[PDB]
């Protein structure tokens, strides 16, 4: 009712922040200048999921569909199954619940039915191997996701089971100042209804890129054989570099388009991985907001994290503007002492907050 | 050898009695905010006489007509705020127990332990124990040293019982000349000035402060235009305590007996009665009392009249008119739903990645003391990054760190408040949390208070202290039915905890709360008052909650194992709904209800266990749900004029008494003695 | 009787038959039922044998 | 007669409640 | 239909309760009693 | 014993078996603690599930040695303690309603 | 088909989906 | 005053609660509910388990 | 009916007033014995062991 926003910008993030804040919000003039102005099927399903795993939170959408008012309640959770509509994938619906996992009355066991791949949104293995490490370093213990059947575009037929048990008061505050040394690189190429020869082709392209390096590099193959192979054919490949000492992770991934060179896809994922490593500073451009919001929701205490000049960008700016417009909270930034680069230490006081929805 | 053994058990046990559970302090190092002491006791003792004499000694200045808080310096780091609680307002007692940290508890000697004092002791104990120190007054009236000594030891022993043993008390002779014996006044002064404190969760998790100075802001012309009914602007002056309060307007703050008013404007002012180190460092860089609403020197200000005796990427980011694009272009000199970020064309990526040297550049003892070390290290990090840069950090993001005078101005304030305000009552205000602002139903567990006479009743109003608020609601007492359902009771079990659930303002679990009957001095009567104590333990927006109703029926024709039951129902519809179900005759034999009948309209047939007698009464268990009443009423005592004998909802006993009814009673259900004769068979 | 209050040894009391059952006198409890069932089963046992 | 009609209407109401809600 | 549904759910819940109960009681026995017999083997040594 | 001495204090980490459908039994009285001197969790009874309901969580309890005489019906082998004091105050006075758990 | 030839992929993919006279 | 207004609202709410708590209980909240003591067919119309 | 009901109400008022006659003769309210002496939930006992 009070915190006002315009347009369709960053809708999921704004809703998640509204839930964590308790401040009632109204977002209006949603894609008004369009031939089909209003909301989307995936967006309304997202709101349905929000009501499902919340309790007593009131959500209404004006008949014009360009003005949504949200009055948040509490975050119950529980165990349920959602059927993601065709246009958008399970990782896209999972990331917000991934944000909301560790602070709920009943643990999270959600079965998502549908598609598990997109150039747009994060793959299941991508989200696992990238985000699970970040949240667990912040202080969650049992968060995992299993794959009963894996879908593909555009038929879907995939089943993912998110089980998150760790209910924490707050993530432990973080003070990361340095640059982790990359320990090794692993990855995986998955194939649905297509050739192991194709798998080997893409892995050959990847290792051709990665032969310039000397530390450990391993990528596994997953032919999702048989009944749970979904319906449409497809394939994809993911790559993650790891720093065992502090245990950090950075990653990039892709799927195979229609009429594409699997070797090219290999050099693809390799090149995005390398480039993200290049632009990284103790954290990766896509998991930036995840760690940011965790360290913000941390307890009443300043927290420190190294970030990159290049990592600072439009998406960072809009995240900062939104998080300030919600929490009335501003992030201090000070340059690194070392001159060889211009890394920036971000400090921010995690707000006084508790897992007041917990069962004691 | 033997001494070695004995002293090692000494060492082990004493360390094992030394250690504790760690919790953070957040507390101010540079400038401690004042510590709060409250004179607490019954009205016929002379607390005023005590406050006057003690403050005069400490400050080296006399004073008459004390009222409201009064703040003084002692030590080279010590400033204290003295509060004389009234012996009338149970609510004021409650607020003092919420906020104050040293309680100067003064008790009659000619008469021992009035229950008001005992109740303050209980409620402080409940909301988090503040350091207590008692003084036995009126020892001079005892006309024999025998009685004086006996009562001395008696008092010391009861006190030692009800608070930690060893808690010495100070004996106070008499008020000769508006004064207390100076030497024992030194005892008190030195002691409480060298007192040591503990961290408590309430203090150290919510930013709280007592209101020092009271002013109103309204255009007088606005007043006559509106007609005195216009909510009045209000300005409060005070210090800070415990948790660093935020610095930007737009947060919510409770005020006792007032309501819940958001912060409109706030400004930081240097204190009026500063530390001697503060003064000396002031002078080094360049080269006592305070009690706003009570008299100081020889002058007291009224509302207007007075009485006197005769004698930069960061800022670019945080600016709004700038588009983020113009931010970035100014700085080097899209939405997020697309999860993977932007990139470069594939050929340029590949060619620039043919070189990889730039990427090999990046590429390859007591546990208690241990977590106390983590706490200390985290706070020292806080300190260094706090000192890093003041004008943005200190002023804004650190909020207003504790120990800094503040003036805050608000709107929508009751005309009645500003008009019938009196200084004699304390006035408190502390930060609300999101959980403490959202509402719902609290699931708590509580017991009657053990010195109380009567047991509480479900759906009977009940005031309670919980969070800064203090308010009356209608609980519902539920006992889990050996952990299957949530059956509702109809009374509290008379000597144990039991679950309760009621609508109210939410708050974090594992939080103590303490509930009371009438607050009105008019009806305090002669008994104890504090009635329930418990912990709020979870919060929600709805709960399943059950009451047990058993449908009674009778048999009217009996075969071996079969029966026709005649009054558990009245319609074949109904019996068809309930058929194939499970019943147990009062005798304790099971059976199932099986088929409706026709020519009688509500009678059915059951297949039992053995030949069920005509002289029985069959029953069928069933769970109805119950709906929690949503009554909610903050007390607003200080909004009221007389500031006591506030009356919310009355209790069923005095409701029946008032409207002159008689208690419902199921006669045949009332108990009676049964004499079953001895039975024989053929 | 280790660590229990007598007010935990309450003594729940004994009800009475519903009054409108003046005619069908004297409600039974389980102890009356066990006397009845035991006697009937002796009658059976011997009559079977 | 009219009593039969009233009972029928009541049946309609109760049955609609029980079979719909 | 309601009868079949209710009996199914009640059976599942009671069996699951039992399984958790044995899981717990047995883990206390194993862990704690093992370390206790460790300490007792310790005490008899002296 | 647990080291050298006769009593040890620590932190109530959770109340194992809050949900024992059959009240006042082994686990029903079984709470668990964290010995602070060792920073390590360990199991310990409470007497009288009433006192169970007294002690809740994060509560500076102080443990003593259980010391069964002989072999009863169900009391679990391995649980080796009894709580004595909670957050300052002593559970016999509590369960006898002499004092109230202060905080 | 290397992974198809891999019977050890049973355990491997299981972990991958999980994590005198 | 708006304070007086909310006092009026709370007051009326108060007497409604008093009368509602002193009146007869609802049959479904009672115990030993029965054919003669109910209003008829309520067990169909309602939902209990 | 009215005679009986007024009789029971009168009994109510009489008992209530007789309780109320023990109100404080002063404005100061005395400690209670149960809380002066604080002996909680004893068993039942005997004069032998008393002596
Ligand atoms: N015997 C004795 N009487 C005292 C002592 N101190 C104060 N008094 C009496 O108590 C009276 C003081 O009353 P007040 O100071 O107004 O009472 P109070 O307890 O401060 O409560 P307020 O009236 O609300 O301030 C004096 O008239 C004294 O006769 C003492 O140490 N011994
Ligand atoms: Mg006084």
């Amino acid at each position: 009712k009070y915190t006002t926003f315009q347009g369709s910008q960053n809708f999921r993030l704004r809703i998640v922040l509204a839930t964590l804040s308790g401040k009632p919000i109204k977002i209006e003039k949603i894609r008004s200048g369009d031939l089909n102005p209003g909301l989307k099927d995936y967006e309304v399903s997202f709101l349905r999921l929000i009501e499902s795993v919340t309790n007593g939170s009131v959500i209404e959408i004006s008949y014009t569909g360009t003005t949504v008012i949200y009055r948040p309640g509490i975050i119950v959770g529980g165990a349920s199954t959602h059927i993601c509509p065709s246009s958008k994938p399970v990782g896209y619906f999972v990331e917000p619940m991934l944000y909301l996992a560790p602070f709920s009355k009943k643990k999270f066991s959600i079965l998502f039915k549908g598609i598990t791949a997109s150039h747009n949104d994060a793959g299941i293995e991508a989200i696992k191997w990238g985000l699970m490490p970040v949240m667990e370093k912040f202080g969650v213990r049992e968060c995992a996701l299993h794959t009963l059947k894996r879908g593909s575009p555009p038929l879907g037929g995939g089943e993912v089971h998110l089980v998150v048990d760790s209910l924490i008061a707050q993530p432990i505050t973080m003070h990361e100042i340095d640059r982790p040394i990359i320990s090794s690189i692993t990855g995986v190429a998955y194939s649905t209804r297509v050739s192991p020869s194709l798998v080997n082709r893409m892995i050959d392209g990847a290792k051709k890129v990665l032969k310039n390096l000397q530390c450990e590099v391993n990528i596994t193959a997953d032919v999702w054989r048989g009944e749970n192979s979904g319906k449409s054919p497809g394939w994809g490949i993911t790559l993650v570099a790891q720093s065992k000492q502090k245990g950090w992770s950075y990653f990039a991934e892709d799927i195979g388009d229609a009429g594409s060179i699997p070797e090219e896809l290999g050099e693809k994922v390799a090149c995005q991985l390398l480039e993200e490593i290049s632009k990284s500073a103790a954290v990766g451009r896509n998991q930036l907001p995840l760690a940011i919001v965790y360290m913000v929701i941390g307890k009443e205490d300043i927290g420190r994290l190294r970030i990159n000049k290049e990592q600072i960008d439009e998406r960072f700016i809009i995240l900062l503007r939104d998080i300030k417009k919600i929490f009335n909270t501003e992030v201090f930034l000070k340059p690194v002492d070392e001159a060889d680069n211009e890394d920036m230490i971000a400090t921010i006081k995690g707000i006084g907050f508790t897992n007041t929805s917990k069962k004691i | 050898p033997g001494k070695m053994a004995r002293t090692m058990q000494r060492s082990s046990d004493v360390n094992e009695r030394k250690l504790h559970v760690p919790m953070v302090d957040r507390t101010p190092e540079d400038d401690p905010p004042p510590f709060i002491v409250a004179v607490v006791g019954p009205p016929g003792t002379g607390k005023t006489t005590l406050i006057r004499s003690l403050v005069r000694r400490m400050t080296k200045s006399t004073l008459n007509d004390i009222q409201g808080p009064i703040t003084v310096v002692s030590g080279k780091h010590r400033r204290l705020t003295f509060l004389e609680c009234p012996a009338d307002d149970l609510n004021a007692m409650i607020d003092i127990a919420k906020i104050a940290d040293l309680v100067l508890l003064l008790i009659d000697g000619n008469f021992g332990f009035e229950m008001e004092t005992m109740e303050f002791l209980n409620i402080a104990q409940h909301h988090g124990m503040p350091r207590v120190l008692g003084v036995a007054t009126h020892l001079d009236l005892f006309k024999s040293q025998s009685t004086l000594r006996a009562s001395k030891k008696r008092l010391k022993h009861r006190f030692w019982t009800e608070v930690y043993q060893g808690a010495k008390l100070f004996y106070l002779s008499g008020v000769i000349n508006g004064r207390y014996p100076d030497r024992e006044i030194l005892n008190l002064s030195r002691f409480i000035s060298v007192m040591k404190f503990r961290p408590l969760k309430w203090r150290n998790e919510h930013p709280y402060m007592l209101a020092d100075r009271f002013t109103d802001l309204t255009h007088p012309e606005l007043i006559e235009t509106q007609g005195l009914q216009i909510d009045r602007k209000v300005a409060i002056y005070g210090y800070l305590h415990g948790t660093p309060l935020p610095s930007a307007p737009g947060t919510r703050v409770h005020i006792a007996g007032v309501g819940d008013f958001s912060v409109a404007q706030i400004e930081k002012l240097p204190d009026p009665c500063p530390t001697p180190f503060y003064q000396q460092k002031l002078d080094d860089f360049e080269r006592l009392i305070y009690a706003p609403m009570s008299d100081v020197g020889g002058v007291l200000m009224d509302k207007d009249a007075v009485y006197i005796d005769i004698g930069n990427i960061g800022k670019l980011i945080y600016m709004d008119n700038i588009s983020p694009e113009e931010c970035i272009r100014r700085w080097r000199g899209v939405d997020l739903e697309k999860f993977v970020p932007y990139f470069d064309t594939f050929e340029k990526l590949a060619k620039k990645w043919k070189s990889v040297d730039a990427i090999k550049e990046r590429f390859l003892d007591t546990w208690y003391e241990l977590q106390k070390a983590k706490i200390s290290k985290q706070l020292e990090i806080n300190n260094i990054e706090y000192q890093e840069m003041t004008p943005e950090q200190r002023q804004r993001i650190e909020g207003f760190k504790a120990g800094s005078y503040v003036r805050i101005v608000f709107e929508k304030v009751p005309m009645e408040f500003v008009k019938n305000f009196n200084p004699k009552f304390p006035i408190v205000m502390g930060g609300l949390l999101p959980t403490e602002i959202k509402f719902g139903i609290v699931k708590a567990r509580l017991r009657r208070h053990r010195w109380h006479k009567k047991i509480l009743k479900t759906n009977d109003p009940l005031v309670l202290s919980l969070g800064w608020r203090r308010f009356q609601t209608l609980p519902i007492y539920t006992t889990t039915d050996s952990r299957t359902r949530t059956r509702m009771l109809k009374y509290t079990p008379e000597h144990t905890y039991c679950n309760a659930a009621f609508y109210g303002p939410l708050c974090s679990p594992n939080t103590p709360f303490c509930g009371v009957q009438i607050v009105a001095n008019s009806d305090t009567g002669n008994g104890f008052r504090i009635a329930a104590t418990g912990i709020v333990e979870e919060i929600d927006v709805n709960i399943e909650i059950v009451k047990k109703l058993k449908l009674v029926g009778f048999p009217y024709k009996i075969f071996k194992n079969t029966a026709f039951i005649k009054d558990m129902f009245s319609s074949a519809m109904e019996v068809a709904r309930f058929e194939g179900a499970q019943i147990k005759t009062v005798s304790g034999i099971r059976g199932e209800i099986k088929r409706a009948l026709s020519k009688p309209e509500g009678h059915y047939r059951a297949a039992f266990e053995d030949k069920i007698l005509m002289s029985d009464i069959v029953i069928l268990r069933s769970w109805y749900p119950v709906r929690v009443k949503k009554f909610y009423n903050p007390v607003t005592s200080l909004l009221l004029k007389e500031k006591t004998e506030w009356k919310g909802l009355r209790l069923t006993g005095q409701i029946r008494a008032a409207m002159n009814l008689e208690t419902p009673s199921n006669p045949d259900s009332a108990y009676h003695k049964i004499e079953r004769v001895e039975r024989h068979f053929n | 009787a280790k660590l229990v209050h007598d007010v935990q040894k309450k003594q729940h009391r004994e009800r009475s038959q519903l009054t409108s059952r003046s005619r069908y006198g004297f409600l039974e409890k389980h102890k009356d039922y066990v006397k009845r069932a035991q006697d009937f089963h002796r009658k059976q046992s011997t009559l079977k044998v | 007669h009219t009593l039969a009609n009233n009972v029928e209407s009541k049946l309609r109401d109760d049955l609609e409640r029980l079979k719909k809600i | 239909f309601e009868a079949r549904q209710r009996i199914e759910e009640k059976n599942k819940e009671s069996s699951d309760y039992h399984a958790k109960m044995a899981h717990i009681v047995n883990t206390i026995n194993t862990e704690e009693g093992a370390e206790k017999n460790k300490y007792e083997r310790e005490r008899k040594l002296r | 014993p647990f080291g050298g001495s006769s009593h040890a204090k620590g932190i109530v980490l959770e109340k194992l078996g809050i949900e024992s459908k059959q009240p006042n039994s082994a686990i029903r009285k079984c709470v668990r603690v964290q010995l602070i001197k060792n920073g390590k969790k360990v199991t310990a009874f409470v007497p009288n599930d009433g006192c169970l309901n007294f002690v809740d969580e994060n509560d500076e309890v102080l443990l003593a040695g259980f010391g069964r005489k002989g072999k009863a019906k169900g009391d679990i082998p391995g649980v080796r303690f009894k709580v004595v004091k909670v957050s300052g105050v002593s559970l016999l006075a509590l369960w006898k309603e002499k004092k109230e758990k202060p905080r | 088909g290397p992974s198809d030839v891999y019977v050890p992929p049973s355990k491997k993919t299981q972990k991958l989906l999980r994590s005198n006279l | 005053s708006s304070f007086e207004k909310q006092q009026i609202e709370i007051r009326k709410q108060i007497e409604q609660l008093e009368n509602e708590a002193v009146a007869e209980k609802k049959w479904s909240l009672k115990g030993e509910v029965k054919a003669k003591d109910r209003p008829e067919d309520a067990l169909l119309t309602e939902e209990l388990e | 009916k009215e005679a009986h009901k007024n009789a029971v109400i009168a009994a109510r008022e009489g008992k209530l007033a007789e309780l109320a006659e023990n109100v404080s003769g002063d404005g100061k309210r005395a400690i209670n014995y149960q809380i002066l002496k604080n002996k909680g939930l004893t068993p039942k006992r005997n004069k032998d062991n008393r002596n």
